[PDB]
DNA sequence: GCCTTGACCCTCCCCTAAGGGGAGGGTTTAGATTGTGGTCTGACGCGGCG
DNA sequence: CGCCGCGTCAGACTGCACAAAACCCTCCCCTTAGGGGAGGGTCAAGGC
RNA sequence: GCAGU
C-alpha cells in the first residue's frame, strides 16, 4: 500500500483480476535507507 | 530472500566497488537545456539514463537495444529507475576523518589509539604534530608536538623519526598499530591492575580491539579516502512548475565537498605554501564533516535561507528521519477519513460508510466486478462508468462491500482497541456512523472527531479483520479483563430510569403473567414503568452437567425490570435486573453474561441493552432544567456561620493569640468544614426530596431529580460536580498550589462574581495546560515501553518452571486495596494451593485460576497463592503461555504467538493521560500477630520490640490478614502476640519525634569511655528537676573521644558483667552524637524502657520507576548478613563494617554521617535490612533481595500511582516490562566459558551457555543480573535495527559498525522495517516454518 | 453470514491458525476451481471458508490430505 | 448564528455523546445554509516545449 | 466472372554532413587598498578534569 | 568525589496557507542540403 | 505559523 513499487501495481492488477493476493517485496524506503547509510562510510548489507 | 542485515565499516575498495563512476565536477545540470552535465553530481553516464531506455544524446531510443553503452555519450540504455540505486564516489585529495567515529562519544579513534579527543582534534586540525614512529629516539608513538617542538626534534634527530599532522597522521597511526599484540598486552596489564577505574578503561579498550579483530574491519577505514555519493534520485533536483527548481540540501553539501576537493588538488599541483594547503585540508575536512553530520562539530552550515543544511545523518535520525517517519509508519493507499456520527441503529459489527467514500476506497474492486459481470468491456470503460456514477455501479458497490470488513481508526491510537474492524453499511452522508458501544474504546465523542478508514485487500487481511480485530471479538479489554464494549450515558440513564421503582406509581400492586403482559400494560398506559408489581418470571440456570434448567416463580418486581427481562439471555438469573441498574450494575450484567454464556450471546445482549436503554431514555423525557439544581436552604446560614467563625479567628489574630500560619490553617479548616456541611446538606436535600403518598401516608423515596438521576446512574457526572452546581464550589488554589483562604461561596446555579470567576480561572487554566503538556509525556513513555518490550512473544506452551511470585492482597496500612481475587485471577498456580487445614490440595499445582477457582479460593480463606510470572519464566527469547496466564481480552489461556510486550506497553501507557503532571489504632476485630520479632517485657507490663523491621499484621479468625502496620524499633506494645482487640483501639505507641535506645536486659550502668567534658557535656534546667547530659557532636568535641567512642554498658551490682543471654560478647550502647541522657551513673533501669533519645507521584513517578533511576538519597541496605562495627571517622564518612563470623568477615562501607543511621552496633542484620532509611533504589533490591523482590517493588510502586486515579491494570503488564528490564547480566566468574569478568552479556545467552556447558560436565559462568531503565534496555538490545530505530541512531550505528554487528530480524520492529511478516500472531507460523527450514 | 467467529475458533484451536486455514481455503474457492462444501448463501469466500471451518468440514489436516489426494490424482495421469 | 428552538432530552440515541439531532425544518428554512466562495486559478505558463 | 504475388514507378521521411552563429571558456589588466561577523529549556546520563 | 561541559530527548492524526570588462578562441546548437531508405500508387501474370 | 480531535 505504500512502498513496494513492483508490488502495489501487482496488487492493483490482482484486485482487478479478482484475485485478492499480494506478492510483497522490499519497501522502497528501506532501499532509500540502505543507500543513505552507505553514503556515510558504513557498509550495511543483506545477508543470505 | 535474505535472513540478516550485516553492518560494518566500508573499505575504500568497498566504496569504489559500489560506485559506477567518479564525480569529478560539481555541475548538477545544464541551465539552458536541463539535461544533466557530464562528470557531475547528476551524471547520466555515471548514475544512469534520465529517461527510460534512452541515452542522453538521443542516438539510442528504444529497448530494441537495451543494456547498450552509447559511444556518443557514455549513458547506458536502461531504465531510469537505476538512478535510485546507482551510487558514485569522490576521490578525496586528502584523507578525511569520519565524523561519526571521531565525535560520537566515546571517540572510536580516541578509544582505539588510547588518545584524548582534544589531542586528536588538535592533530587533525593541523594545530600539532604527532610522532607516528619513534625509532632510536626518546620520542614515543603518541607524543604530540607543537610546531617549534617539531622543529627542535628535527634539529636533534633529523630525518630518522617520522612525525606528521592532519588526518594523514591519524590514518598512519591507525594503520601502523597492531591489534592482537596490543590486545594481549592490555590483557596482561589488566590482569596486573587492581585500580577499578583503570580496569574499566582497559576492559572497554580491550572489547573495542577484540571487536575489531573478530570482525573484518581495519582501523584505518575510519579515515575516509574515498567518499560515497548518494544516487541522484534520492537527493533530487526537480523543476517546480513555476520555472524554479527545488533541490535537496545534499546537493549543496556534495557540491561544497567537490569544490573544496578540486581546489585542494589544484593547490597540491601548484605547490602552494603550507599555510594555504593546510587551510584547504581543514576546509575539506569540515565540508565532509558537514556533509556527514551537520552541526556535530561546531557551527552548522546554513545555506541561502539562514537555516541549517540537512546532512546525511539528519536524513536517517530523529522524529523526521527515515526510521520513524517512513519505515515504522507510512502514508497508505486505500485509506479515507471523515467525521464520525452516532448511528445508534447499527449492530456491534457494523459501521456506516459514506457511499462516496466507499466508492473511492473500493475502486479496483468495482473495476474488476464491472469487467467480470460484463457491464464494462475494458478497465477504461469501467473507469468511465465509475466516474459517471451510473446506477449499476451502486449495485456493484453493494456487492463488493458485502462481507468485506474495513478498519476504523481514531488517532491517537493509544491501545489496540483504537483500530477495530467493521462491516460497512452504505449510508448517504459524508460522515462515518460509529456504533455507540465502541466509542469508549476509541475515546471518541461526536464533537468533531475524525476517523480514518482502511480497506484490507488480501484474503488474509480480510480474515484477520474478521477474526482478530472485528468489534465483536473486542468486548473485553486487554489491560484488565473487564468489558470495554459497555453501555454509557444515554444507555445507562435509560436502563436506570426503566429499572427504578416509585411508591404509589400507576398500576402498583397487580400481578402479571410475565414480562410480555408488563410490556402490554406499559404500552397501553395502564401501568407506569416503576409500578411495584408481581411478575411470573421463568429463569434458567446452567446445571452442573452444562444445560439450562428452568424455574418459574412469582417475583416482586417493577414493571420496567419485567420489561427489561425480555432481552436478558437465558442462563442469567433474575437478580441481575431486579435492582436499579447503574453503570456498574450494567457492566456487571455484561461481564456475567460473558463468563456464563459466552461471546455470541453477549454481543446480542449488548446490542439489545443499547437499543432498550436508548428507547426508554427517549420515553423518559429526562431533562435538565434550572430547578433541578436545588440549592439547600441551609447554605446561606452555614456560610454566615463560617463567616462569623473566620471573623473570630481574625480577631484572635488581631489580638496576637495566634500566628498568621495557624490563623491561615484554621480559617482553611473552618472553610472546608463549611464546604463539607453545605455538600452534605445539598445531597441530603437532593437524593430524597421525593416524599410521596402511599395510601395517604407520606413516605420518602429516592429522588427522581434529573441531575441526581444522571449522577446516581453513573451516566454523567459525580457528586464532585453536583456540589458545584447546587452546593458551593469551595476553596480554589493559587497558580502555585497554595489554596486561597476565602472560598467561592457561590455555585453555578447562582452566579460567580468577577473575582470568584477569575480565581476559578486560576485553576482551570492550570488543568488545561497540564492536559495539553502531559500528553507529550505519556506518549513518550508509551513509546519507550513499546520499544523495550516489542519482541516479547508467547513462544512456548510451558517451560516447566516451578518458580513464581507469592501473590497476596494489597493491604496499605489499615485497609485492603486489592483482594487476592483480582490479583490471582487468570494466573496459573506455581505450587499446590492447599486449605488452611493441611494435607489436602485445594487447587492443584499447574491450574489456571479462572473465576470458579477464585470462588473456591474465597470460600476457604487462603490469602497467599504462589503463581507463575513472566519474570521467572525459563523460556529464553520469549515467554511460555503458562507463565503469562490468561489473555485478558479473550478470557482463556494465552495462545502461542501473542505479542504480549506490545500489549503490556500499550496497556501501561494508555492511562498515562489520566495521571497527573503517632501510634497505631487497629480498626476492627482480629488477633494481632507480629513478624520479624525480637521482644521483651517492660517494667510495667507492655511488650517491647527490640527489633528494627518488626511488622504487625492482624490475623483474623480465618487466617487472612485485614490490616498490616509498621511498628518501629523500641515501641511499647500494649498487648501480647496473639491477643484479640477492639475495633478502634490502640495497640502500639512510640515516640514520633525521637529515636529511643531501649534496655536489652535489666542491669546497671557502666560509663565506659563516657568521659565528662571530653565526651559528655552536663546541662542544667529548672523544670526537669534533674540535670541532663549530652554526648558530644563531631564539631563540638575537643581532641579525644570521637576516636574512642563513648559507650554505656550493662553490669551488675555484684560487680559482675551481666551480658546478653546466649552470648558472652560485651553488651554495649554506643550512643552517637545529637543525643540526650537525663540519667546519672549507677541508676537502675530494667529491660523494656528507654535509656537515651536521639532527635532526627503521578506520571513522572511511573516514568522514574520504569527508567530504574536511583533516587536522591537512597536507603543504605545491608549487603551481607553479619554484625555491625565501625572504623575510621570524620573524613566526611563514618566507616561501617559488617562482619559475618561464619566466613570472610570484613565488608566495610563509607556511609556519610550526615545521614541519620538506623542500626546499632550490637545487633545482627541480614541482606536487605535498611542500615539507613530512605527511598529504596531498585538496583539494590535486585542485587540483595532478588529478582522477585524488585519485581514486587516495581509492580507495587507502579500500581500505587495507577490506583490513585482509579485505573485498573493487570500486573502481568508490569511484570512483562520488568522482565524486559532485567534482561542483561554481568559475569562475576568467567567459568569454563567464553566470557570475561565484568562484561555485560545478554542473560539468555549466558543462561543457555551455562546449560550447554553443564551438559558437558564443565562448570558454567556465574552472573549477577542488572536492572536497566527502559531506555537503557531498549538501546542495549542485540539487534541494531531496533536500537538505531528507537533513538540515538548515531551512537547505535557507530557501535554496530565498528563492532561488525549482525541483526537477524528476530523481533517485531526489524520485520516491520524490512516489510516482512512479524514473528507474532498470524506471522508466527510463517517464521517457525522459515527457521525450521532455513536451519536444516 | 458471520458476525462472530467464536464457533470456528473452537474447532481450530487458535485464532491465528484459524486465519491461516481460512485464508488457504478461501484462496482455494476464490482463485481455483474448487467448490464450497456448504450452500453459498451469497457469502464471500472468506465467510464460506469460516462456515466450512465451523461445521467441521475443513481444517488444516483435511486441507492437507485433500491437497495430497488431488496432487496424487493429477500425477497419476502418466501418459 | 440562529435562534434555534431546542429541547433538552435524549432522543433514541441520536444525540449520544454530544451529537445534535436537527429537524428537517432547519434544512427547509435554509437557516444554516452558508455561501462559500472559492477562487480557482488556471495558469497558462510557458513550457520549454 | 472475381482473388494472390510481383512489377515498376512515385512520394515522403529520417539520418548524415557541413556551415553559420551564438555560446561558453580563457587570459589579462600595474595610484594604494593589508586579521570577518543571538542570549527566551529543563532533566538526565556520562565523561573528563582537579 | 565535586563539578562543569556536552549530548539526547521532549504524543499522534488532520486541515489552512504554501516557495568588470575587452578581446581570442574553440565548441555546440540551429539550419539546410543531400541521400538513403521506407512505404505508397497503379497495374501484369495466374489462380479461385 | 493558525486551528480541529
Ligand atoms: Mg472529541
Ligand atoms: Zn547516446
Ligand atoms: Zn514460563
Amino acid at each position: 500500500k505504500s512502498d513496494d513499487v513492483n508490488g502495489r501495481t501487482k496488487m492493483y492488477k490482482n484486485i482487478v483480476d479478482g484475485n485478492h493476493q499480494m506478492e510483497p517485496g522490499m519497501p522502497e524506503s528501506f532501499n532509500v535507507l540502505l543507500k543513505e547509510i552507505r553514503s556515510l562510510g558504513i557498509n550495511i548489507e543483506l545477508e543470505d | 530472500e535474505f535472513d540478516a542485515i550485516k553492518i560494518a565499516l566500508a573499505s575504500p575498495d568497498m566504496i569504489r566497488s559500489w560506485s559506477f563512476g567518479e564525480v569529478k565536477k560539481p555541475e548538477t545540470i545544464n541551465y539552458r537545456t536541463f539535461k544533466p552535465e557530464r562528470d557531475g553530481l547528476f551524471c547520466a553516464r555515471i548514475f544512469g539514463p534520465v529517461k527510460d531506455y534512452e541515452c542522453l544524446c538521443g542516438k539510442y531510443k528504444r529497448l530494441k537495444h537495451r543494456g547498450v553503452i552509447c559511444e556518443k555519450c557514455g549513458v547506458e540504455v536502461t531504465q531510469t529507475k537505476v538512478r535510485r540505486e546507482r551510487m558514485g564516489h569522490i576521490e578525496l585529495a586528502s584523507p578525511t576523518a569520519h565524523i561519526w567515529f571521531l565525535k560520537s562519544l566515546p571517540s572510536r579513534i580516541g578509544l582505539l589509539l588510547d588518545m584524548p579527543l582534544r589531542d586528536i582534534e588538535r592533530v587533525l586540525y593541523f594545530e600539532s604534530y604527532v610522532v607516528i614512529e619513534g625509532g632510536m629516539t626518546n620520542l614515543e608513538r603518541q607524543q604530540i608536538l607543537t610546531e617549534e617542538q617539531y622543529l627542535d626534534a628535527l634539529e636533534e634527530f633529523g630525518d630518522e623519526f617520522d612525525a606528521k599532522m592532519g588526518a594523514e597522521a591519524i590514518q598512519a597511526l591507525l594503520k601502523s598499530m597492531d591489534l592482537e599484540q596490543e590486545c594481549e598486552q592490555l590483557r596482561e596489564e589488566l590482569n596486573e591492575t587492581n585500580s577499578e577505574t583503570k580496569r574499566k578503561k582497559l576492559t572497554k579498550r580491550i572489547k573495542l580491539l577484540e571487536a575489531f579483530v573478530q570482525s573484518g574491519n581495519k582501523p584505518e577505514w575510519m579515515i575516509l579516502t574515498v567518499l560515497p555519493v548518494l544516487p541522484p534520485d534520492l537527493r533530487p533536483l526537480v523543476p517546480l512548475d513555476g520555472g524554479r527548481f527545488a533541490t535537496s540540501d545534499l546537493n549543496d553539501l556534495y557540491r561544497r565537498v567537490i569544490n573544496r576537493n578540486n581546489r585542494l588538488k589544484r593547490l597540491l599541483d601548484l605547490a602552494a605554501p603550507d599555510i594555504i594547503v593546510r587551510n584547504e585540508k581543514r576546509m575539506l575536512q569540515e565540508a565532509v564533516d558537514a556533509l556527514l553530520d551537520n552541526g556535530r562539530r561546531g557551527r552548522a552550515i546554513t545555506g541561502s535561507n539562514k537555516r541549517p543544511l540537512k546532512s546525511l545523518a539528519d536524513m536517517i535520525k530523529g522524529k523526521q528521519g527515515r526510521f520513524r517517519q517512513n519505515l515504522l509508519g507510512k502514508r497508505v493507499d486505500y485509506s479515507g477519513r471523515s467525521v464520525i456520527t452516532v448511528g445508534p441503529y447499527l449492530r456491534l459489527h457494523q459501521c456506516g460508510l459514506p457511499k462516496k467514500m466507499a466508492l473511492e476506497l473500493f475502486k479496483p474492486f468495482i473495476y474488476g466486478k464491472l469487467e467480470l459481470r460484463g457491464l464494462a468491456t475494458t478497465i477504461k470503460a469501467a473507469k468511465k462508468m465509475v466516474e459517471r456514477e451510473e446506477a449499476v455501479v451502486w449495485d456493484i458497490l453493494d456487492e463488493v462491500i458485502r462481507e468485506h470488513p474495513v478498519l476504523l481508526n481514531r488517532a491517537p491510537t493509544l491501545h489496540r482497541l483504537g483500530i477495530q474492524a467493521f462491516e460497512p453499511v452504505l449510508i448517504e452522508g459524508k460522515a462515518i456512523q460509529l456504533h455507540p458501544l465502541v466509542c469508549a474504546a476509541y475515546n471518541a465523542d461526536f464533537d468533531g472527531d475524525q476517523m480514518a478508514v482502511h480497506v484490507p485487500l488480501t484474503l488474509e487481511a480480510q480474515l484477520e479483520a474478521r477474526a482478530l480485530m472485528m468489534s465483536t471479538n473486542n468486548i473485553l479489554s486487554p489491560a484488565n479483563g473487564e468489558p470495554i464494549i459497555v453501555p454509557s450515558q444515554d444507555v445507562v440513564l435509560g436502563l436506570y430510569y426503566m429499572t427504578r421503582d416509585c411508591v404509589n406509581a400507576k398500576g402498583e400492586g397487580m400481578v402479571l403473567t410475565g414480562p410480555k403482559e408488563a410490556e402490554r400494560l406499559y404500552r397501553s398506559g395502564l401501568a407506569s414503568l416503576h409500578a411495584r408489581v408481581k411478575v411470573r418470571i421463568t429463569e434458567y440456570e446452567k446445571d452442573a452437567n452444562g444445560e439450562l434448567v428452568a424455574k418459574t416463580s412469582l417475583k416482586d418486581t417493577t414493571v420496567g425490570r419485567a420489561i427489561l427481562w425480555m432481552i436478558v439471555p437465558k442462563g442469567l438469573p433474575y437478580s441481575i435486573v431486579n435492582q436499579a441498574l447503574g453503570k456498574k450494575a450494567i457492566s456487571k450484567m455484561l461481564n456475567t453474561c460473558y463468563r456464563i454464556l459466552g461471546l455470541k450471546p453477549t454481543v446480542i445482549f449488548a446490542d439489545q441493552i443499547m437499543y432498550t436503554g436508548f428507547a426508554y431514555a427517549a420515553r423518559s423525557g429526562a431533562s435538565v432544567g434550572i430547578d433541578d439544581m436545588v440549592i439547600p436552604e441551609k447554605k446561606h446560614e452555614i456560610i454566615s456561620e463560617a463567616e462569623a467563625e473566620v471573623a473570630e479567628i481574625q480577631e484572635q489574630f488581631q489580638s496576637g493569640l495566634v500566628t498568621a500560619g495557624e490563623r491561615y490553617n484554621k480559617v482553611i479548616d473552618i472553610w472546608a468544614a463549611a464546604n463539607d456541611r453545605v455538600s452534605k446538606a445539598m445531597m441530603d436535600n437532593l437524593q430524597t426530596e421525593t416524599v410521596i403518598n402511599r395510601d395517604g401516608q407520606e413516605e420518602k423515596q429516592v429522588s427522581f431529580n434529573s441531575i441526581y438521576m444522571m449522577a446516581d446512574s453513573g451516566a454523567r457526572g459525580s457528586a464532585a460536580q453536583i456540589r458545584q452546581l447546587a452546593g458551593m464550589r469551595g476553596l480554589m488554589a493559587k497558580p502555585d498550589g497554595s489554596i486561597i483562604e476565602t472560598p467561592i461561596t457561590a455555585n453555578f446555579r447562582e452566579g460567580l462574581n468577577v473575582l470568584q470567576y477569575f480565581i476559578s480561572t486560576h485553576g482551570a487554566r492550570k488543568g488545561l495546560a497540564d492536559t495539553a503538556l502531559k500528553t507529550a509525556n505519556s506518549g513518550y513513555l508509551t513509546r519507550r515501553l513499546v520499544d523495550v518490550a516489542q519482541d516479547l512473544v508467547v513462544t512456548e506452551d510451558d517451560c516447566g518452571t516451578h518458580e513464581g511470585i507469592m501473590m497476596t492482597p494489597v493491604i496499605e496500612g489499615g485497609d485492603v486495596k486489592e483482594p487476592l481475587r483480582d490479583r490471582v485471577l487468570g494466573r496459573v498456580t506455581a505450587e499446590d494451593v492447599l486449605k488452611p487445614g493441611t494435607a489436602d490440595i485445594l487447587v492443584p499445582r499447574n491450574t489456571l485460576l479462572h473465576e470458579q477457582w477464585c470462588d473456591l479460593l474465597e470460600e476457604n480463606s487462603v490469602d497467599a497463592v504462589k503463581v507463575r510470572s513472566v519474570v521467572s519464566c525459563d523460556t529464553d527469547f520469549g515467554v511460555c503461555a503458562h507463565c503469562y496466564g490468561r489473555d485478558l481480552a479473550r478470557g482463556h489461556i494465552i495462545n502461542k504467538g501473542e505479542a504480549i510486550g506490545v500489549i503490556a506497553a500499550q496497556s501501561i501507557g494508555e492511562p498515562g493521560t489520566q495521571l497527573t503532571m503517632s501510634s497505631i489504632q487497629v480498626k476492627n476485630k482480629g488477633s494481632i500477630k507480629l513478624s520479624n520479632v525480637k521482644s521483651v517485657v517492660n517494667s510495667s507490663g507492655k511488650l517491647v520490640i527490640t527489633s528494627r523491621n518488626t511488622e504487625l499484621k492482624l490475623i483474623d479468625e480465618f487466617g487472612r490478614t485485614k490490616e498490616s502496620y509498621k511498628v518501629p524499633y523500641g515501641a511499647v506494645l500494649a498487648k501480647g502476640d496473639g491477643e484479640q482487640v477492639a475495633g478502634g483501639e490502640t495497640v502500639a505507641n512510640w515516640d514520633p519525634h525521637t529515636m529511643p535506645v531501649i534496655t536489652e536486659v535489666s542491669g546497671f550502668v557502666r560509663f565506659t569511655d563516657m568521659i565528662d567534658g571530653q565526651t559528655i557535656t552536663r546541662q542544667t534546667d529548672e523544670l526537669t528537676g534533674l540535670s541532663s547530659l549530652v554526648v558530644l557532636d563531631s564539631a563540638e568535641r575537643t581532641a579525644g573521644g570521637k576516636d574512642l567512642r563513648p559507650a554505656l554498658k550493662i553490669v551488675d551490682a555484684q560487680g559482675n558483667d551481666v551480658l546478653i543471654p546466649g552470648t558472652d560478647m560485651p553488651a554495649q550502647y554506643f550512643l552517637p552524637g545529637k543525643a540526650i541522657v537525663q540519667l546519672e551513673d549507677g541508676v537502675q533501669i530494667s529491660s523494656g524502657d528507654t535509656l537515651a533519645r536521639i532527635p532526627q507521584g503521578g506520571l513522572p513517578r511511573v516514568a522514574d520507576l520504569f527508567e530504574a533511576r536511583r533516587p536522591k538519597e537512597p536507603a543504605i541496605l545491608a549487603e551481607i548478613s553479619g554484625i555491625v562495627s565501625f572504623g575510621k571517622e570524620t573524613k566526611g564518612k563514618r566507616r561501617l563494617v559488617i562482619t559475618p563470623v561464619d566466613g570472610s568477615d570484613p565488608y566495610e562501607e563509607m556511609i556519610p554521617k550526615w545521614r541519620q543511621l538506623n542500626v546499632f552496633e550490637g545487633e545482627r542484620v541480614e541482606r536487605g535490612d535498611v542500615i539507613s532509611d530512605g527511598p529504596e533504589a531498585p538496583h539494590d533490591i535486585l542485587r540483595l533481595r532478588g529478582v522477585h523482590a524488585v519485581t514486587r517493588y516495581i509492580v507495587n510502586e507502579v500500581q500505587d500511582v495507577y490506583r490513585l486515579q482509579g485505573v485498573k491494570i493487570n500486573d502481568k503488564h508490569i511484570e512483562v516490562i520488568v522482565r524486559q528490564m532485567l534482561r542483561k547480566a554481568t559475569i562475576v566468574n568467567a567459568g569454563s566459558s567464553d566470557f570475561l569478568e565484568g562484561e555485560q552479556v545478554e542473560y539468555s545467552r549466558v543462561k543457555i551457555a551455562n546449560r550447554e556447558l553443564e551438559a558437558n560436565g564443565k562448570v558454567g559462568a556465574t552472573y549477577s543480573r542488572d536492572l536497566l531503565g527502559i531506555t537503557k534496555a531498549s538501546l542495549a538490545t542485540e539487534s541494531f535495527i531496533s536500537a538505531a530505530s528507537f533513538q540515538e541512531t548515531t551512537r547505535v550505528l557507530t557501535e554496530a559498525a565498528v563492532a561488525g554487528k549482525r541483526d537477524e530480524l528476530r523481533g517485531l520492529k526489524e520485520n516491520v522495517i524490512v516489510g516482512r511478516l512479524i514473528p507474532a500472531g498470524t506471522g508466527y507460523a510463517y517464521h517457525q516454518d522459515r527457521m525450521r527450514r532455513r536451519a536444516a | 453470514a458471520r458476525v462472530t467467529v467464536q464457533d470456528a475458533v473452537e474447532k481450530i484451536g487458535n485464532r491465528f491458525d484459524l486465519v491461516l486455514v481460512a485464508a488457504r481455503r478461501a484462496r482455494q474457492m476464490q482463485v481455483g476451481g474448487k467448490d464450497p462444501l456448504v450452500p453459498e448463501e451469497n457469502d464471500k469466500t472468506t465467510v464460506i471458508a469460516l462456515r466450512e471451518i465451523e461445521e467441521g468440514l475443513i481444517n488444516n489436516q483435511i486441507l492437507d490430505v485433500r491437497e495430497r489426494q488431488e496432487q496424487q490424482e493429477q500425477e497419476a495421469a502418466e501418459l | 448564528g440562529q435562534n434555534m428552538r431546542v429541547a433538552f432530552m435524549p432522543w433514541n440515541g441520536y444525540n449520544f455523546e454530544d451529537s445534535i439531532l436537527v429537524s428537517e425544518r432547519v434544512v427547509q428554512e435554509d437557516r444554516f445554509t452558508t455561501i462559500h466562495i472559492q477562487e480557482l486559478a488556471c495558469v497558462s505558463r510557458d513550457t520549454k516545449l
